[PDB]
């Protein structure tokens, strides 16, 4: 993915 | 100008932001030329509120190199430390 919340 | 910064974040209950990059990430927003993961987005509530910005690049975490790291690994990594991730990153000051 672009953009992966952690 | 550019500084490594060590910063520890809390999870509470993650982390509270998003990265972008890595070696196959397609990019990121902030230096399209650097395979670098990057902080995109920071929950202004979280645990990273006050410890992090857009545009940082994370390039150690609880010991582990950030460089050249593919994007999914570096999701996981930070995903499975239970507690608190120490964090070493690139800043603009």
């Amino acid at each position: 993915g672009y953009e992966t919340w952690v | 100008s550019s500084m490594e910064i060590r910063v520890r974040v809390e999870k509470d209950p993650e982390l509270g932001f998003s990265i972008s990059g890595g070696v196959g990430g397609r990019g990121n927003p902030f230096r399209p030329d650097d395979d670098g993961i990057f902080v995109t987005r920071v929950q202004p509530e979280g645990p990273a509120s006050k410890l992090l910005q857009p545009g940082d690049k994370i390039i150690q975490a609880n010991g582990y190199s950030f460089i050249n790291i593919e994007h999914g690994q570096a999701v996981s990594l930070l995903k499975t430390f239970q507690n608190t991730v120490e964090l070493i990153i690139v800043r603009e000051v």
